[PDB]
């Protein structure tokens, strides 16, 4: 789980 | 299977520039001398919200959609304070002397005094700044820079899962090659003869190997910072911190 | 002044004849591997490198034009990307392994012995593979050693204007390499970047280095020498 | 002067 995950996905 | 490779020059400086981030404001409040945890709490804040504008502009170089999320994810975890600090150099070239965070946030060498060990790092990236207004660095050059520094820095720590042997990026280092071949094009389009050409590029790379010699210096004084835990960091600035150490 | 005339082809000979020696370790088969002695081993044969690099440096050109303390800052910012360029270099041929001494070839799990010094180990491998991927030559490789040089410290210390005038005829160097290799104007400005692009990741490994060995030193693990130690507390 | 000062002044 990153927040860099969702930021990039969007 | 990479629309990146078919650009031209031209297309590739011009899709850059429609990539540049927004350039964002410190919040208000006059009070002056900064504290320690003031000045910290003010720069940690920013970078937190840049580094969201950085996700969004690193979707739109040329290639990096290609890539596939590990890909991403590895790339601006390596990259993304050098990123910030060359984006910052950029932005300070027209105020000698001084760092221009945000518009309403300019400090100098004094007022990096504030925090402990920070002025080292104010002294590496005004002389950095120096650096560019003095080879008269321009926007779409920049541009490049940037973006290869995305590309470039973590390229060579892709390694395998197991026996971490070095996994070779072919479509990075073709888009790479692409950036290459439009820095030169600039260079050209200046009026500089092949010999300036060449010594120029040369220059402007070399300038990448002090970047990330800063990115390292800010990262282990961001983490001693937040191990006297003075600011409270933001979970997504603690993640690309934990990144790396 | 005097390196400033010298033609590329000049500039080739100069940096190749100054190369300094490859050293030997005084790795002893009969001695199983600890954590201290490897560390001994690794930086007992960089304390005589460092002599060796010492007066290299006074070989390429430009450098003794600049002063003492100039000189003295370079070296102190650059030293240990050298002694690393010219390890990933020497390693080249070895796929896997890092070749110290011609005595004293080791593995990734080798550096398992040492904490923390794994992940040093796999970076400098990995710039060995990149170097085998673009077929360095070792007149470039001589070029870039004498870049880091006069690159490292440069913008932490007029002079030096001259030590970026010297940087620019060593670019004109690489160049007129890769024109005489065959390669294209365009396959010649590639190759350009690709090759200072290193430096980059050169620099990364030297950061990351100093501060494993900075925390063997504090662990008190082995006895660093004296010119190691300056070495290593010009620093921080 | 350190010892780097005196094998660069040899
Ligand atoms: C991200 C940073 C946080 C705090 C610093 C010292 O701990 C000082 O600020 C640096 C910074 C902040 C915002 C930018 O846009 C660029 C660099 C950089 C540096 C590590
Ligand atoms: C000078 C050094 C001593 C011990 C090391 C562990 O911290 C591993 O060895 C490194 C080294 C030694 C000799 C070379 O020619 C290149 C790197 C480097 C350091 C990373």
């Amino acid at each position: 789980h990153k927040i860099l995950h969702r930021l990039l996905q969007d | 299977n990479s629309l990146a490779l078919s650009l031209t020059a031209d297309q590739m400086v011009s899709a850059l520039l429609d990539a540049e981030p927004p350039i964002l404001y410190s919040e208000y409040d006059p009070t002056r001398p900064f504290s320690e945890a003031s000045m910290m709490g003010l720069l940690t804040n920013l970078a937190d919200r840049e580094l969201v504008h950085m996700i969004n502009w690193a979707k739109r170089v040329p290639g990096f959609v290609d890539l596939t999320l590990h890909d991403q994810v590895h790339l601006l975890e390596c990259a993304w304070l050098e990123i910030l600090m060359i984006g910052l150099v950029w932005r300070s070239m027209e105020h000698p002397g001084k760092l221009l965070f945000a518009p309403n946030l300019l400090l100098d060498r004094n007022q990096g005094k504030c925090v402990e060990g920070m002025v080292e790092i104010f002294d590496m990236l005004l002389a950095t700044s120096s650096r560019f207004r003095m080879m008269n660095l321009q926007g779409e050059e920049f541009v490049c820079l940037k973006s290869i520094i995305l590309l470039n820095s973590g390229v060579y720590t892709f390694l395998s899962s197991t026996l971490k042997s070095l996994e070779e990026k072919d479509h990075i280092h073709r888009v790479l090659d692409k950036i290459t071949d439009t820095l030169i094009h600039l260079m050209a389009k200046a009026g500089l003869t092949l010999q300036q050409q060449h010594q120029r590029l040369a220059q402007l790379l070399l300038i990448l190997s002090h970047i990330r010699h800063m990115s390292n210096k800010g990262m282990e004084h961001l983490y001693s910072m937040k191990c006297k835990n003075v600011v409270p960091l933001s979970d997504l600035l603690l993640e690309m911190l934990d990144a790396h150490r």
